[PDB]
């Protein structure tokens, strides 16, 4: 607890499922400019400020970044006690919050303006701690590749970063059907795997 | 009527059944 | 030069050229367990060491149901074997395999 | 009326274990009764036994009915309409493709 | 009364000291368990471990081989006195004639 | 004579039990020195009081 009350006028919020993130924003026209020196995290909606845990290196300079939300919307159904009681309740339930810094602090609105997929810093509200991604660039050309040209895959609750060209993408009934086929195939065998004739079958 | 709801309701082949090979080697209709 | 955590990987030179985990990947006719895997069990207790409860009868006795129930899946499967379209852990397809054909 | 779902007899489907089970209940029932002529066991340790694998059989028979239609065929009729809440009860269903 | 069932083919190993011997009420002989034990169900890729630490029925031995969904112990934990308890009569009658 | 379902504590029970096992009484035949044929008789033994020659 650092015990002083700071101005949230001067820094970002960033709201998270358990935990509020600030960090400074140094004076800017549009709001992208974060300040990685000073940052506190907060109970949901609470005036106690705290130091959250630094477990990778911070950019020491101002630096422009894009902000990201990862999470899952819980739809939940909500007692009717009432005539017009609402029949859902929909939350939004952010989990991870993505920092992308743009390449070479451009501007969004520059001619060249490119994300800088090398440099990612994640916000976790579980362990209310800010930390480094790492990514694995598979695009070729090393550190000449054009950055007009790439993808960023996050799979793995957000704890696999691949840096891939824009061609080789797949398509999200792609993805749905492999996981499926996975999950299908792995029950499938646990199911078979009971029956005495397990051994000596064939998976067709 | 609980018969023909649970038919409109049930779903689609997710994994094996829709497809006998892997999808890594390698839905469709899009509506508005 | 390169970070910790900018890791650099060009040149993708992973697949699995073995038969049993290239089926396995690719879901095509391959057997449930790894023969090469396969491990030699030890000689478990003899009959004569068991207790009589868990004991085999020395003479084989007469059941109703020593017989295989004839069923659809087994005929289909007989019938795909041939032409090459499935291929089955032997000459007669089991039970387990029924099932999938059953699902699939 | 447009699915028109209906019930055969192949339909009516046997998890795929119920011939080991049963060989190997009424095999150890044949020991028994082998050993209870020898005198090794008398006539309520018999009885208890006969009847306690039987229910065993039964009750295991009937638990391993509703994940054989789900894995194997989950758009079986007599499935269809034993989960949907239409018709039918497990017990009802075990008396069809069980015991 | 929750019957433990084999998960795969496989030979049983265990250390029988720490069992009781005991007879079963079906006449059988078996292992009576009463501290939390590890059996392992060796099979040709995998090994499993299954056991339940109270009271129970192990009707296995060390080294044995044991087919699938076969019966190796019965646990037994489920105990309480019986206000219904009956003491039922049976009556054994002779199959042949003499003395 | 114990009981049912009852950890057996009687010596000649336990005897019995580990009797069950047919290398058990290959150990105790061993043990005791005498033939197997000599043990197949030694079944066949009168027991109770013997009456004097």
């Amino acid at each position: 607890i650092v015990d002083y009350r700071i101005n949230e006028e001067e820094f970002h919020k960033i709201s998270l499922l358990d935990c509020d993130f600030f960090i400074r924003k140094p004076p800017d026209p549009d709001n992208d400019v974060y300040d990685f020196r000073e940052m506190y995290v907060t109970p949901p909606d609470t005036d106690i400020y705290a130091i959250p845990r630094v477990l990778a290196p911070m950019p020491q300079k101002y630096i422009r970044c894009a902000m990201s939300d990862y999470g899952c919307y819980n739809v939940t159904e909500p007692p009717i006690d009432a005539p017009r009681d609402p029949m859902y309740k929909s939350e939004r339930e952010v989990s991870k919050v993505f920092l992308t810094k743009h390449y070479r602090n451009r501007r969004a609105g520059d001619p060249e303006f490119a994300l800088d997929f090398e440099e990612i810093y994640v916000i976790d509200s579980k362990t209310k701690s800010i930390t480094r991604a790492k990514v694995v660039v598979t695009v070729p050309g090393g550190r000449n590749r054009d950055r007009k040209n790439d993808l960023l895959v996050i799979r793995d609750n957000g704890n696999s970063f691949k840096i891939i060209p824009s061609e080789e993408r797949d398509d999200p009934t792609t993805v749905i059907e492999k996981e499926e086929w996975k999950k299908s195939r792995q029950d499938m065998e646990r199911h078979l795997r009971k029956l005495r004739d397990f051994s000596v079958s064939n998976w067709f | 009527m609980l018969i023909g709801l649970y038919v409109l309701t049930s779903g689609n082949h997710r994994g094996i059944c829709v497809n006998r090979y892997n999808p890594c080697n390698r839905k469709e209709p899009f509506f508005s | 030069l390169s970070s910790e955590y900018v890791i650099y990987q060009p040149e993708q030179e992973e697949e699995e050229l073995t038969g049993y985990e290239l089926d396995k990947r690719l879901g095509r006719p391959h057997p449930f367990i790894d023969p090469k895997t396969k491990k030699k069990i030890e000689k478990p207790l003899t009959s004569e060491e068991l207790w009589w409860n868990w004991r085999k009868p020395e003479k084989e006795q007469w059941s109703r149901w020593q017989r295989r129930r004839p069923d659809v899946e087994t005929v289909f499967l007989k019938a795909m074997a041939e032409t090459g379209q499935v291929k089955l852990y032997g000459d007669h397809p089991t039970l387990t395999e029924t099932a999938l054909y059953r699902a699939r | 009326t447009a699915t028109s779902i209906s019930l055969g007899i192949d339909d009516l489907l046997t998890i795929p274990s119920k011939g080991w089970l049963v060989q190997d209940a009424e095999q150890q029932s044949l020991i028994l009764e082998k050993h209870h002529h020898y005198g090794n066991v008398h006539a309520v340790e018999k009885l208890r036994q006969s009847i306690e694998i039987w229910y065993a059989t039964s009750e295991y028979l009937r638990q391993e009915m509703n994940p054989n239609f789900r894995m194997t065929d989950p758009f079986n009729p007599v499935h269809i309409m034993s989960f949907s809440g239409a018709r039918g009860n497990a017990s009802q269903v075990h008396q069809l493709v069980g015991m | 009364a929750e019957h433990v069932r084999a998960p795969s083919n496989g030979k049983i190993k265990f250390n029988e000291d720490l069992v009781h011997p005991t007879r079963t009420r079906h006449g059988h002989p078996a292992f009576l368990c009463s501290i939390d034990l590890y059996v392992t169900i060796e099979s040709e890729d995998i090994l499993h471990n299954v056991n339940i630490p109270p009271k129970s029925l192990l009707l296995v031995q060390n080294d044995q081989y044991v087919e699938s969904e076969q019966v190796i112990a019965e646990i037994r934990a489920g105990i309480s006195t019986l206000n219904f308890k009956e003491k039922v009569r049976k009556h054994i009658y002779s199959d042949s004639d003499g003395e | 004579n114990e009981g049912e379902e009852v950890a057996l504590q009687s010596p000649e029970a336990i005897e019995a039990f580990k009797m069950l096992s047919p290398n058990y009484r290959k150990k105790k035949i061993s043990d005791m020195g005498i033939t197997e044929d000599e043990y197949y008789a030694k079944q066949f033994e009168i027991k109770g009081e013997i009456p004097e020659p």
